[PDB]
RNA sequence: UUAUGCUAUCAGGUGGAUGGCUCGGCUCAAGAGCUUAUGAAGGACGUGCCAAGCUGCGAUAAGCCCGGGGUAGGUGCAUGGAGCCAAUGAACCCGGGAUUUCCGAAUGGGACCUCUCCGUAGUGAUCAUUCAUGAUCGGGAACGCUCCGAAUUGAAACAUCUCAGUAGGAGCGGGAAAAGAAAUCAAUUGAGAUGCCGUAAGUAACGGCGAGUGAAACCGGCACAGUUCAAACCGAAUCCCUUCGGGGACAUGUGGUGUUGUAGGGCUGUUCAAACGUCUGGCGGUAAAAUCGAACUUGCCUGGAACGGCAGACCAUAGAGUGUGACAGUCACUUAGAUGUACGCCAAAAGACCGGAACAUGUCCCUGAGUACCGUGCGUUGGAUAUCGUGCGUGAAUCUGGGGGGCACCAACCUCCAAAACUAAAUACUCCUUGAGACCGAUAGCGAAAUAGUAGGGUGACCGAACGCUGAAAAGUAC
RNA sequence: UGUUCGGGUCGAAGCAGGGCUGUGAAGUCCUGUGGACCGUUCACAAACGAAAAUCCUGGUAAUAGUAGCAGCAAAGCAGGGUGAGACUCCCUGCCGCCGAAGGGGCCAGGUUUCCUCGGCAAUGUUCGUCAGCCGAGGGUUAGUCGGUCCUAAGACGUACCGUAAUUCGAGUACGCCGAAAGGGAAACAGGUUAAUAUUCCUGUACCAUUUAGCGUUUAGUCUGACGUCUCAGGGCAAGCCG
RNA sequence: AAGUCGGCUUCACCCCGGGACCCGUGAAAAGGACAGCUAAAUGUCCGUACCGAGAACUGACACAGGUGCCCCUAGCUGAAA
């Protein structure tokens, strides 16, 4: 969250850079699929470790996979199949920005998730 | 999970809390003595979690007017 | 064999243990961005302003 | 407030166990009387004497001689040194 | 094959300019504004599994507890290893607690000893009270008040003057402070507390009448607010502490009344009846983190990657902006617009309480003293024989009275009532919060894009740097 | 900056070199490099233009492979090791230095430089395998040694008084500090470690206070407690002789 | 491994006593002694490594200075350090 109090680039970027962890949770938002947006009433939700997303920007557009890991400080997620093979040849995950993906199936093992997504 | 939660400490008795505090102090003594030889701990996070559990026990004792 | 009190020797001990290199793991963690600190010194130079 | 931090386990500190002495790192704010009472309450062995020194790490080391033979070995086994 | 060299270009090295970028700086505006003996700020030392600096914290030591918000990750600057914590709801944020070493107002004593001595375990110093208890002390960016107080400089030298009541000093002190309800300003007859702003005006005034210095009132605004004592008359009719028994103050006067100028009040009589204010009350507003918030992530092309081009589809009380692999209203955070919020703060209806205002009568009573005034010296002032201060000396009056009206005195007229007290708002400032900007853009902008008052320098008072940038992703180069 | 009209990942700014135009300030284009921004109309602003200031900051030459690495203590050689590498590190021998200091002890000061292991980019005026350098780990033990106690010259605190005032000021009173070379309760020899040792260990001692018992004043004196020079006597560490 | 004896001298150290000099007079206080003996317990706190200098201090230095030559020092020659 950064209000229209400050339209200045420096203040916006300072707010994002020094965001608390509970504000960095909201930075993990991603677009919901049409079915999910219809059946939740909201347009977006935070990408969580476990839910299935489709990558829609970058070198891995079209891939569907489960979120392996989320970093709040980096603001990146790791998706099954989105990897960077290194000079060894071992496969390493390539971190993705959550705004570059779309949630197609939510992980709802947490009873608090529904109210977390809306309200 | 942790060694013992706030609910566990408040559930115990005065003697039980003192006994667990003494045992945690003993575990901290043993772990710090192991690191006195320079060698790495067998469980690096164990020392810090023992210290914070000791702090939590002391806080519960101070709330309960035992110390 | 100058004669220090407890506090003077404690301050000398702190000065001594401050005169250590940055740990190698800190250099790895920071990606070679933290490689030194301003409390490095040598005993045979401009002396401590501590004791 | 316990003055005893932990046994000092170095080569020289471990050489004390063969003379029934045991070296501890202690709080530097504490003195020999507090160290003796703390050790006697901590392990329940009578302490014959305390030798203490301050180091250039800012620590205080206490060497404890015990009255009962084998008490240093018993405490070192209880802690886990031996 | 001409070496040593010379000139131009090119390649490379060194170097770190230029460009581009910037979580920093600076300035302005709007807010908000005290804290500490219940031990502050500041400092020392310690505190991390591997931890040296900084930051945080205090032997419960990058932390402990409770409630709320948040929800799936977390483990500071600072993605390294290994672990630990977290759905028993962590991290994080808001509120409230606990712990909180030593020094420090530092306060049991002593400090070239951040420790040490006695331990009778600590109310250090100065004060108020009944002697239960209480106050003061240190800190705070500037602002505020009181007092002390230069010189450079200008005068083209220099002494009065100027610089300047500046610089600097000492004391006090709050969110503001000071001032403040006329012994006023006027002028022929008026106004009606104070502060601040505009103007008067570089005028009056001062001045080697040189250089220069320099008002106020009237008037226009901001904001508005009035009162309390001393005394007369009465005479303990009161106030405070309390273990609720009582105790303390107090006749050298607690309290009631009274509070002022075409005089007022008291005392005696008559009339009208009671306005302001204090307390309760919490309709309702303000109000924590925070919650919700429209509409594309569609085709082809280029590309490592579209937020781009060309087609296509939409939202707009939202086209401020920032992030996202290149230019984004529709991807994310937002925005416009609505919601919610513990403790608090303001707060209207309605109740409880001391009570207010006119007139008549007057050999009646009271109305602030080393004070007002004056002499003399000095400072200060625009204050000139006519500023204010204060050193010495002198020194009144009492309503048939006293002061002022820019030399003194006389008279007339006008005007007020000192020498006791308080008093919101309008004003100032910027540690701090938010916002903004024809500001700077890394030799700039703060000294510091902060492991920066740091490294380093000085015995000390003190002086004081340099250092920003891989990439979309470490894919940080296997063999 | 306002405003008009644009360019850019099919490659912006910048940079090196070049073509063209313009009297010129300059502009534009091309090639390469570069990887994300840049212009333009009409106006408006300014922290707006550098070759100079013994200018400032940074970087970097010539000097120059030059001076120095000599003068006050002219010091090394052989053989054998170690090592990738040896004038320079280790051992043995020979030859030398200081030997009333260059040895021994310790104050102030330093503050880990001490010891062990592992290193050699820098430091070391050469080299280096060495090191007071670099990294890692270890090391300082007290009733008897000092401090601590006492007071000295002399400070500081509180009070009083002064001062416009104070964190300022002399004096007085009461306190308190002020000596690791003054005064002073008491421990020695041996061993032990890699580095501590009157401190740890062995042996043999000693001092102080408190307590308990056994006994008590002589009380006010002495001691602590003292200059310079000179000399006798006695002893003794060291030294020397059979 | 011996480890037993004698002698000489003796500073620059200890004890003791004398003398001379002063227009110079050479600290104080704690503490101690003068009535203590026996037993038991207690003796906390701080320092302690190493250099102490032609390389560990100070002079920007591994500096021919200074701090310190501050206090000590074997044989011969020689009055002698
Ligand atoms: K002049
Ligand atoms: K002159
Ligand atoms: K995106
Ligand atoms: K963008
Ligand atoms: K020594
Ligand atoms: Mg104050
Ligand atoms: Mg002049
Ligand atoms: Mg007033
Ligand atoms: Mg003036
Ligand atoms: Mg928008
Ligand atoms: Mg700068
Ligand atoms: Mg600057
Ligand atoms: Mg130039
Ligand atoms: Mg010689
Ligand atoms: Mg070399
Ligand atoms: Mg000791
Ligand atoms: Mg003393």
């Amino acid at each position: 969250m950064i209000a229209m109090v400050s339209k200045q680039p420096r203040k916006q970027r300072k707010a994002r850079y020094a965001a608390p962890l509970h504000i960095r949770q909201k930075f993990m938002g991603a677009r919901l699929s049409e079915a999910l947006t219809k059946e939740y009433g909201t347009r977006s939700a935070a990408v969580i470790t476990g839910d299935t997303v489709k990558v829609m920007r970058g070198d891995f557009k079209g891939t569907e996979g489960k979120v392996q890991s989320v970093s709040l400080m980096d603001g990146t997620i790791t998706v099954d199949g989105v990897i960077s093979t290194k000079v060894d040849g071992t496969e390493v995950p390539r971190p993705l920005n959550p705004s570059n993906v779309m949630i197609t199936k939510l992980e709802m093992k947490d009873g608090r998730r529904a109210s977390s997504i809306k309200k | 999970m942790a060694i013992l939660r706030t609910s566990e400490i408040r559930t115990m008795t005065i003697e039980e809390r003192a006994d667990e505090l003494e045992n945690l102090n003993n575990e901290l003594v043993r772990e710090r003595a192991l690191t006195s030889a320079g060698g790495a701990p067998e469980n690096p996070g164990r020392i810090g979690e023992i210290r914070r559990t000791i702090a939590r026990i002391k806080t519960i004792q101070h709330e309960l007017n035992e110390i | 064999m100058s004669h220090n009190m407890k506090g003077q020797k404690k301050r000398l001990a702190k000065a001594h243990k401050q005169n250590t290199r940055v740990p190698v793991w800190v250099i790895v963690k920071t990606n070679r961005k933290v490689v030194s600190h301003p409390r490095r010194r040598h005993w045979r130079r401009r002396s401590l302003d501590v004791k | 407030m316990s003055s005893i931090n932990y046994p000092f386990v170095t080569e020289k500190a471990m050489m004390l166990l063969d003379e029934n002495k045991l070296q501890f790192i202690v709080d530097t704010r504490s003195n020999k009387k507090q160290i003796l009472e703390d050790v006697e309450k901590m392990y329940g062995f009578k302490v014959k004497s305390v030798r203490t020194m301050t180091t250039m790490k800012g620590m205080k080391k206490a060497v404890l001689a015990f009255e009962e033979p084998e008490a240093a070995h018993e405490i070192a086994t209880r802690i886990g040194l031996m």
